[PDB]
């Protein structure tokens, strides 16, 4: 929502509906962790860049803050708060209040859903299908099986869209332009296009693997 | 998915290439691929560094497949492509440029005047000439190059210079398949890496005085790379896919019509430039030749030279048709007044005059 | 011949020469048993002529007779 | 260990062999010999082209031998 | 060589010719053994290199233009 | 079963002519390093120089990389 | 020599000759190509790096008792 406390996220966006937790190691962001125990167990997540600064910065942040109802959060004395947040979907920030510790406002949830819902439903079914070969294939490449397990039995087409791009892994800007397309389909597209990229790395990773081993 | 696999690649041995076997290729393939498949040159760049690509990832040490792909690729994609500065196009403009830089015969003039007039008139939906290409004949001292920066000048365009009385072989001109470091692309290829841009003036010095000394005649490179039909589609060995030439100027320059090659004179336009007059060297003199070894051996307001002297000088310390004998009698004289000022100069703007020039 | 002089140095129809400025030249300016002499006249013809418009077109189609041959 | 993964990063760098950008190449000398193949020749050709191929492949570093074959 | 060009076109083969005149020696028309880089074979191949069909027109020029002093 | 153990053996034996201290297999190597450092010279000439550096980390019965890249 | 010497007395440089008679390779003259042990650099090359200075006097004797062949 608007004026909620932000905390930085480490090294990556937290897509929404993606049962992930965030490390909290700066005093900066624990003094927003504070005052966001007061906001209802609501935080405005708003997402810092690449390799990060020590210190939150009123410029250093992203144009998407992410709306998460916290499922709980668990405390640690070894210098991390590190909270266990389900997040909801995405919102626009309309600009940078400094801090610290760091505010910005936003509005409501930028995830809409589109006329034609059939051909929804039917990349929503091909995009699983595609995700789930690619997940199944990319054992010698460290996919794990809990990602694949927790895309199963999804009402919201954005939560399962959201949930496999988590999973899936690549840089950090085309997950800014997948949370930049408010499109229900758009996203779905995009989701595709990267995952038949990276499964034809793989193919290609498979092939000189064959070569290799011919080769010994 | 091409392109991305490719970038996969790229990104998989600029990564190995650092504990690579073979370090004369300095493992900068990869640095260097910045300018294969992020090219902002033509498709022939593309497919030939497509082809480059297996060129790559060898060793070195005697006649490396490595050295030579790098080489082939900082060639290919440091001559220039499809970047023309913008010439203006004027005849009038070279008529105060054949004022404001040569005294001048006021004959040879008119001849570039009528090429240029021809030049503009680029017909066809194209440009192509199809016509001879300013061959100038005369002695060596006389302003051949001087002209041809001049005609640069006036229509905007980078002049150059490379020697053909040092070709004997169909390989300094002519190229080499790339396929070991030790082969050179030809003087042309040299030219057109020297400046950056697809339209420069190009002049080419004393044809007639080249041999085939080897096995080979470089005249018929020599009229493969100029003829401005067939060249606009050429490489040379060195090179794979076609580079232009129809936009390059090329002037040239000889001593003498009887060693041009007889299949050279073929779209050949004789401009004869004789040599000089004694009133017409001494005004060369006095305008450009003089100030130009007053300021450049330092003579800002140091010493002046009357005509009687200059003139006592041309009729006495030099005879040959150029000026370059004038040229360097007077930079001698040059160095005189250097020493003869740097023992303390009586004044500020010492005096040269015919009565000492013996002394100088 | 004259034709292709004319079409490549981007004068067509602005400028002709009456043929007998043609004998005129065949008769004065090549004595070879061929054409190629005769050839470099006329393209001598055509840039002379080029310059010449170039100095300002004073006509919208030119004519050469026999008398100006020493002049293009 | 340092040996080990060594021979397997040239494993590696000789798998790469380019994939598609590869296509047209095959390690050097293959498009080569398929062209031999594609062009209908004198059975003699086809045979002489065939043993200095066999001749080619031999280390082109340090050994210029193997360009004057490749030039042939 | 205009007369062969317009034969080449009845024919409807792309015309071709070579220098051969300024010739001193056999050995530009049949090269010689490769032996070293800058190998070179004769004119002819040359010509025929560059014409890509195997049966082009191809034009012997001042084939009465050669000198034979040396070198075959 | 024999190779292995000699290759083994031989190992040993290039682990233990490091000179004992293990600073370098063989002192020229070293002595290169500092003296392409302690020389100052253009971007163009250190930082090849730097990359080529690498060919070092041989010794004369290994690989024959050190016996003209010392030399060079 | 000795003028060339006194030269670089007043100049405060450091002297230094290159023969050049009877030279006629550029491996002589320069580097030749880098064939690993063998083939070593050529004459000024060699007196570049004999001298600890990068702005000698070299004196250039018997300049005019030089060859040009085959080889550079
Ligand atoms: N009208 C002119 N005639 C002859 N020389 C001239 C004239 N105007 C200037 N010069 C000078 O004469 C010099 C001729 O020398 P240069 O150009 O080196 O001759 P080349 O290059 O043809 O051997 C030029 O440097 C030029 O500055």
């Amino acid at each position: 929502r608007l004026e909620l406390p932000v905390i930085p996220l480490r090294n990556t966006v937290i897509l929404p509906h993606t049962t992930t937790p965030v490390d909290v190691g700066r005093a900066k962001s624990k003094r927003a962790v504070e005052e966001a125990m007061g906001a209802d167990r609501l935080i405005f997540l708003v997402a810092q860049r690449d390799p990060e600064v020590d210190d939150p910065a009123p410029d250093d942040l992203y144009t998407w803050g992410v709306q998460a109802v916290v499922k709980q959060a668990m405390r640690l004395p070894d210098g991390t708060l590190q909270v266990m947040v389900e997040a909801r979907a995405r919102a626009q920030v309309t600009d940078y209040i400094p801090g610290p510790y760091l505010r910005a406002r936003g509005e409501v949830f930028s995830e809409i859903f589109p006329i034609d819902e059939a051909v929804v439903r039917v990349l929503v079914e091909e995009l699983k299908e595609a995700f789930e070969k690619y997940v199944a294939n990319h054992k010698s490449l460290r996919l794990d099986r809990y990602q694949l397990e927790a895309v199963k039995g999804t009402s919201d087409p954005a939560m399962l869209a959201d949930t496999i791009a988590y999973h899936a892994t690549w840089t950090v800007a085309e997950k800014q332009e997948i949370l930049e397309l408010t499109d229900l389909e758009a996203r779905l597209k995009k989701v595709l296009g990267l995952l038949s990229r990276d499964l034809e790395r793989f193919e290609l990773d498979k092939r000189v693997a064959q070569r290799v081993k011919e080769q010994m | 998915d091409t392109n991305q696999r490719e970038y996969y690649l790229r990104e998989q041995m600029k990564a190995i290439q650092k504990e690579l076997g073979g370090e004369d290729g300095l493992s900068d393939l990869e640095a260097l691929r910045k300018k294969i498949e992020e090219v902002g040159m033509p498709e022939a760049v593309k497919t030939k560094a497509l082809k480059e690509l297996d060129r790559l990832e060898r060793m070195q040490q005697g006649s490396p497949e490595a050295t030579v792909a790098r080489t082939y690729l900082d060639w290919l994609t440091e001559v220039p492509w499809s970047k023309a500065d913008p010439e203006v196009l004027d005849i009038n403009h070279t008529r105060q440029v054949l004022d404001e830089d040569h005294y001048g015969l006021k004959d040879v003039k008119e001849r570039i005047l009528e090429y240029l007039a021809v030049r503009q008139l680029t017909q066809g939906l194209d440009v192509r000439n199809k016509a001879p290409i300013l061959v100038l004949v005369g002695p060596p001292g006389v302003g051949k190059t001087s002209l041809g920066r001049s005609i640069a000048r006036s229509m905007n365009r980078k002049f150059h210079r490379i020697s053909l009385g040092g070709v004997r072989d169909e390989a300094e001109i002519r190229g080499h398949r790339r396929t070991y470091i030790g082969a050179m692309p030809g003087k042309l290829i040299h030219a057109m890496k020297q400046v950056g841009v697809i339209n420069p003036v190009i002049l080419l010095d004393e044809i007639d005085k080249m041999s085939s000394d080897w096995r080979g005649d470089p005249a018929s490179a020599m009229l493969e790379v100029l003829d401005p039909e067939q060249n606009n589609t050429f490489t040379d060995h060195y090179l794979d896919v076609p580079y232009d030439l129809s936009k390059v100027f090329f002037i040239t320059t000889a001593n003498t019509l009887q060693t041009i090659p007889r299949p050279l004179l073929d779209r050949m336009e004789v401009i004869e430039i004789p040599g000089y007059t004694n009133m017409e060297k001494q005004a060369i003199a006095r305008q450009y030749l003089w100030p130009k070894q007053v300021r450049e051996s330092g003579m800002e307001g140091r010493i002046e030279v009357t005509d009687a002297a200059i003139l006592r000088v041309i009729s006495e310390y030099t005879r040959e048709a150029g000026v370059r004998g004038l040229e360097r009698e007077l930079g001698k004289i040059a160095r005189k007044g250097a020493k003869f000022w740097l023992e303390g100069a009586w004044e500020g703007l010492r005096t040269i005059d015919a009565s000492d020039i013996p002394t100088y």
